[PDB]
């Protein structure tokens, strides 16, 4: 008899306060923990 | 046997026991962080 249990839960809540570009950094957190350099520069310009 | 009378008795018994336990595992952990500041908005890259 063999039994295996797998359980992994990872949740992120980015806060990017760039009015329209604020949602980009929040949506990019899905599977991408590191922030995009180009997206970060765009948010800084915003 | 003495002489008619004959007697013979044979006995045999063996035992064996073995135990083998092996456990090997490794755990590693490493954390790295950074902090910086920059004193236009283009330089934020």
């Amino acid at each position: 008899a063999a039994s295996g249990t797998q359980n992994n839960v990872l949740r992120g809540e980015p806060f990017i306060r760039g009015a329209g570009f604020i949602s980009g950094l929040s949506y990019l957190e899905l599977d991408n923990p590191a922030g995009n350099k180009r997206r970060y520069s765009a948010w800084a310009e915003s | 046997r003495v002489l008619f009378a004959k007697k013979t008795k044979v006995e045999h018994r063996c035992t064996t026991n073995k135990l083998s336990e092996k456990h090997e595992g490794s755990f590693i952990q490493g954390a790295e962080k950074s902090i910086s500041l920059i004193r236009s908005e283009y330089g934020a890259a």
